[PDB]
RNA sequence: GUGAACAGCCUCUAGUUGAUAGAAUAAUGUAGAUAAGGGAAGUCGGCAAAAUAGAUCCGUAACUUCGGGAUAAGGAUUGGC
RNA sequence: GCGUUGGAUUGUUCACCCACUAAUAGGGAGUGAGCUGGGUUUAGACCGUCGUGAGACAGGUUAGUUUUACCCUACUGAUGAAUGUUACCGCAAUAGUAAUUGAACUUAGUACGAGAGGAACAGUUCAUUCGGAUAAUUGGUUUUUGCGGCUGUCUGAUCAGGCAUUGCCGCGAAGCUACCAUCCGCUGGAUUAUGGCUGAACGCCUCUAAGUCAGAAUCCAUGCUAGAACGCGGUGAUUUC
RNA sequence: UGUACAACGGGGUAUUGUAAGCAGUAGAGUAGCCUUGUUGUUACGAUCUGCUGAGAUUAAGCCUUUGUUGUCUGAUUUGU
């Protein structure tokens, strides 16, 4: 058994999940769920559907070229078994998942740096633009403090 | 072909029962019995961390007198 | 057939395919190779010299730390 | 699930896929085969008048010429310019065979 | 005039009347044949059907076409916290059948059982066994008398157990009480075992174990008044037939001038008591053991609880029984698991089961992840995160 | 199972009832086959005999080479548009449902098969596996 | 307003909100839909549904009382800006 | 005991035909206003034969309303009064009953055979038909009107919405559900035909007369369903002003 | 009168497919404007991009709950 990836949204298709389509070219098309299968039958482009991983990679929503993302490849030529090699492999995978999660957090922060000052520019433009409700605000705090005395 | 109630297939089944199958049943049972003994031992080990009567006599006498007094007795008249 | 015959017959002899393959140690002859871990194909991460790539990754990552990548 | 999508996109009515068409367009030999085609009593126009991009047959040269000026042909042509969406693309997007995806893109761009 | 084309009967005449089962907890109408040479064991158990999930199994079935090949199987997860013994019942063998001779109860009974004895527990004074605990005070003379009576006269001993239903995610606080027959050992040994156990629990792995075929006895899921077309599978009549097309067309001949019992009529479907036998145990889980749902091929260190729990049933915090295939009764339902009534001679009953993987993805949708950790690592960081 | 079939066949979802046109995968010259019968089918009253991948049918060549039409020859289904289950759990389907002309002992009239062939049919029919360039 | 339209659909002026009600949501019905794979194998009978459908452009057979057949058939299109 | 088909055909049915099948056995009660087709098909019409005629027939063709149950009983399911009250746990009279067939590995290319060919029991694996469940998965379905979009119009525009007899399109959880999905369906006695043992009748003999062994998918139980609402048992609590 | 129950809320778990708002030269081109120039420029402009897997929905027969707010109450009958 292995996790395949949905031909549409790159999601994990575990054993017993989704369906598969085989063309006249022996090219199997795994799908994680009927959503992706139906979107494929309808000839929808997965690179223009924002919820697919192909779109997020092509547009740059998520990091694409990395060192951690090169370690998982389909191993054509196999290697003989070895407990030490496979235990180092399991430890390696535990390390790679951590490092790749850290790097994707870093990439997302890079993507969302600059949101702070732009949102502050929006807030300053709103407060500059609407002083009348600001006067209303001042009156409401004034009533609050006048009431808070006993 | 051969039915469920077939004597031939049932006899082949019966020859097979006494071999690997009853062996596996009895061994499985021994293992489960040992697990039960472990379980009771563990429970007692956490434990250390800390006529018939007058009711039944009157009940039966009344029931039999009601059955003899309504003529509703299976056993007597 | 002879081992098959004294262990139960044609359809009853459960052949151990494992006791005939060739390893650096017969003590891991019958050991189970894991398939799945945290959603990743172990076979696809399986690689000789995985320690080399892993250590190169570790060097690059602690360099990224000391260079200030996660400030 | 509805009526139209199940009516049009059955596996009975399934049309040629885009990467296959891209490979049909990839080489001069395949395209020159597809244009100068043997006659075929079942195909419209006896098999002549083929639109390679749309992968459907026209009944005559008039219906092909009118086809090449329509938004359906433009829609199909635009769908084919870039890099065809294969299993390479759905694999590397999860961190899997990413190297072959990358150098496939380079090979496509350079050829 | 004879029937023109011979066709078999729609339905089974041995599952009649298709009425609602008289109780939600299906009775055990037969227990395995008592063999006094073996040690004392419980012949059944009580758990709750939690739901179903998917298993990859490394199939070792010699002579098969799937021999040495992984095969994906559906399985049923039965939540089984330990049941606790509270009583004994002794049965004498009479010319009119078995007869309950006497019943001896534990000194202290929980609230969970006591709730079973009231319809209105909150209103009650909860006086359930108050005059009976005193029989233990007077050095247990009455208790010893009835136990000696069971020893002297009973030819079948059944223990009374009950489920710690508070351990389940169920909202029901009224525990489920049952008689489980004790097999193995002499009558005196049965009584002594049970007396030793009157407040101790019995774990599910002290009754069943992996690679055992067991019977599932439960009342099926109920469907209400349902018509012939689906209560019996009668063919639908042609379109727009007058009086309707989802009904049986001809009911009777000129004789016997009646509708027979055999003619399929509409009525209650489901909620019938059924005994489904030979369900291979794929895993006997342990509550304290994390990585219930992990195997030697799948190292993810996860419990069998799917993400989001089961649907219409909470987590599995307890010991569980995972049996191959589907089980009578729906989720949340008390099921009685029974030892097989015969030494099965199929080679399936002998196989060791070697799971490769348990599907702990969400049953509340098209679940694509096994752990929340995996879902997070596949999504990446969201906007809730900075 | 049938004549020339290798071993048992497990259940797969029936895709091809009688009266179903299916493509001719081999190069015997037929272009499509018309299922008139299905080998091994049970006798349920109104149930049409249905065929699936790996099943031997009786088919007439409806379109194609005139040396082959008007004749009823056995055929073996090699593809299927109805999604069926593979035990290493995946439900799969092909884009068309197709078959190959076989003599009743299993041998292929054609010398090759074009397009994919399901492994449930290649495994069951050695002469199909031996004539199929693409399996699964 | 859409649209070729006094079609269907939505609205303004004007009018009405009248038809025993409430609560559930079993079977069977009445009315209306959807359905994988196959496609008439169902049936006395393709009944019923489905499919087609507006407009533009290309094209259009036998036969014929030369007027027709003919919207024959068969194709290519259609939005927004 | 258990199965006994899919179609083609013509007033229909058998036949017969094609095929599949383990086999495609033959019948009874059949389903005359449960539903339907032709015919009894009534007043229309056309042609043929006859008749002086009105018309009727040796014909042939065509079109042509029919309406329980809301009563009793049966049957299918559902309540239920009282036998101190109330609760729980059981028993089992009776009644029902269910599994079925094929071929695959091995026994084998063995027995057997000049040769062509070619078994089976024991050991295994699937499948057909049926049945009982179930919904992990896959598929179907969608008033989750859950999300999104589209047309026309209306709310001044944006927003957010109304209406279009569920407006239409896409996806759609949950639920329901499908050999369109999955799981599960046994083992002890007594017999039939028959094969025998001992043994008379009848100084031979004899499976039968007395007695008796084995033996069919049979029967009866085991197992499974209901539980006598007027069958029964065990057990818990039994009202304080 | 409590590990009580409820109504909300929080967290998961699932469905859709990227909200409203603002910005951008990104944009078929057409007008106008002069610094008549190659991001010339001011306005319009389907759509595109950024904030934004966002926003909405999520038990009504999903799971969970260190939060908030409230409720715990009537009626009827039963004895050997």
């Amino acid at each position: 058994m292995r996790i395949y990836q949905c031909h549409f949204c790159s999601s994990p298709c575990y054993p017993g999940h989704g369906i598969m389509f085989v063309r006249n070219d022996a090219k199997e098309f795994r799908f994680c769920r009927s959503k992706c299968h139906k979107a494929f039958k309808q000839r929808r482009n997965p690179r223009k559907l924002k919820w697919t991983k192909a779109f997020r990679k092509a547009a740059g929503k998520e990091l694409a070229v990395d060192s951690t993302l090169t370690f998982a490849q389909r191993r054509n030529v196999p290697v003989r078994y070895n407990r030490e090699l496979v235990a180092t492999t399991l430890k390696a995978m535990a390390r790679i998942e951590e490092i790749r999660q850290k790097r994707e957090r870093a990439f997302y922060k890079n993507r969302m740096r600059g949101n702070k000052e732009k949102d502050f520019l929006r807030d300053k433009k709103l407060v500059e633009s609407n002083p009348e409700l600001l006067r209303i605000r001042e009156v409401e705090i004034a009533r609050k403090l006048a009431k808070e005395q006993e | 072909a051969k039915s469920l109630r077939a004597s031939s297939h049932l006899n082949a089944k019966s020859v097979k029962r006494r071999g690997v199958f009853q062996k596996a049943v009895d061994a499985r049972e021994q293992r489960i019995s040992d697990k039960l003994k472990e379980d009771l031992l563990k429970q007692k080990l956490e434990d250390l961390k800390k006529w018939r009567d007058g009711r039944h006599h009157t009940y039966k006498k009344a029931k039999l007198m009601k059955q003899s007094k309504k003529k509703t007795s299976f056993t007597r008249f | 057939r002879d081992i098959e015959a004294e262990n139960g017959g044609a359809g009853v002899f459960n052949v151990n395919l494992k006791d005939k393959y060739l390893l650096e140690d017969d003590e891991w002859k019958n050991d189970i190779m894991p398939e799945i871990l945290d959603g990743k194909n172990v076979y696809d991460f399986l690689d000789p010299e995985i320690a080399a790539k892993l250590q190169a990754l570790e060097e690059e990552e602690e360099k990224l730390e000391n260079e200030g990548f996660y400030n | 699930m509805g009526r139209y999508s199940v009516k049009r996109y059955k596996t009975k009515r399934r049309t040629r896929d885009l990467d296959l068409i891209y490979n049909d367009l990839s080489t001069k030999e395949s395209v020159q085969k597809l244009l100068n085609q043997p006659l075929d009593e079942t195909k419209p126009g006896l098999g002549q008048h083929y639109c390679i991009h749309c992968a459907k047959y026209m009944e005559t040269a008039i219906a092909l010429k009118t086809h090449l000026k329509g938004k359906v042909h433009k829609r199909r042509v635009k769908e084919l310019r870039g890099v065809p969406y294969t299993q390479e693309v759905s694999d590397a997007a999860a961190g899997y065979n990413l190297n072959k995806f990358l150098n496939r893109v380079q090979e496509i761009t350079q050829s | 005039s004879h029937r023109k084309y011979e066709a078999p009967r729609h339905g089974h005449l041995g599952f009649l009347p298709r009425k609602r089962a008289a109780s939600i907890r299906a009775r055990v109408k037969a227990f395995p044949k008592d063999d006094r040479s073996k040690p004392v064991a419980l012949t059944s158990f009580l758990g709750y059907k939690a739901g179903m999930t998917t298993i990859v199994r490394d199939l070792d079935r010699p002579g098969s076409k799937f021999h040495k090949r992984e095969v994906v199987e559906a399985v049923t997860v039965v939540d089984t916290p330990p049941v606790v013994v509270v009583g004994v019942v002794g049965y004498v063998e009479t010319p009119r059948g078995l007869r309950s001779l006497t019943t001896v109860w534990a000194e202290h009974l929980s609230d969970e059982v006591k709730r079973r004895f009231y319809k209105n527990w909150y209103k009650s004074k909860k006086k359930a066994f108050t005059k009976y605990s005193a029989k233990y005070a007077q050095d247990g003379a009455g208790i010893e008398r009835e136990l000696a009576r069971i020893k002297k006269y009973a030819s079948v001993v059944r223990v009374l157990v009950h489920t710690q239903i508070r351990k389940t995610p169920l909202a029901q606080k009224k525990a489920h009480l049952a008689e489980i027959q004790l097999n193995g050992g002499s009558i005196s040994e049965k009584v002594d075992w049970a007396r030793e156990h009157f407040e101790k629990t019995v774990a599910v792995d002290s009754v069943f174990e992996q690679n055992e075929m067991i019977d599932a006895i439960a009342v099926t899921k109920g469907h209400g008044f349902e018509g012939v077309t689906h209560r019996w599978g009668t063919k639908k009549l042609p379109r727009k037939t007058h009086r309707g097309l989802r009904k049986v067309a001809c009911i009777g001949a000129w004789h016997p001038a009646h509708v027979m019992w055999s003619v399929a009529r509409a009525g209650q479907r489901g909620y019938h008591s059924r005994t489904s036998i030979n369900h291979k145990i794929y895993r006997v889980g342990k509550g304290d053991d994390e990585a219930n749902g992990a195997t030697s091929f799948d190292r993810t260190k996860k419990t069998i609880t799917p993400m989001g729990g089961f649907v219409h049933y909470g987590e599995i915090k307890n010991d569980f029984i995972m049996v191959k295939g589907c089980i009578p009764g729906n989720r949340k339902r008390i099921v009685t698991l029974r030892k097989s009534l015969y030494t099965n001679t199929s080679r399936k009953a002998l196989e060791e089961v070697s799971l490769k993987w348990i599907d702990t993805a969400s049953k509340f949708g098209k679940g694509r992840f096994q752990t929340p950790a995996e879902k997070h690592a596949f999504m990446g960081t969201l906007k809730k995160d900075l | 199972s049938g004549n020339g079939a290798q071993g048992t066949k497990f259940r797969i979802s029936l895709g091809l009832p009688v009266g179903a046109i299916m493509n001719c995968a081999d190069n015997s010259g037929a272009r499509n086959l018309y299922i008139i019968a299905v080998k091994g089918s049970g006798s349920r009253l109104n149930r049409l005999p249905a065929a699936s991948l790996g099943d031997m049918v009786m088919a007439t060549v409806k379109k194609g080479k005139p040396e082959l039409r008007k004749k009823v020859m056995p055929a073996i289904v090699v593809r299927q548009a109805k999604s069926w289950r593979r035990r290493d759990g995946v439900f799969l389907y092909f884009e068309d449902n197709a078959g190959v002309i076989a003599n009743p002992k299993g041998e292929m009239k054609g010398s090759a098969i074009t397009g994919p062939v399901g492994k449930e049919c290649a495994d069951l029919w050695p002469r199909v596996a031996s004539n199929s360039g693409v399996v699964v």
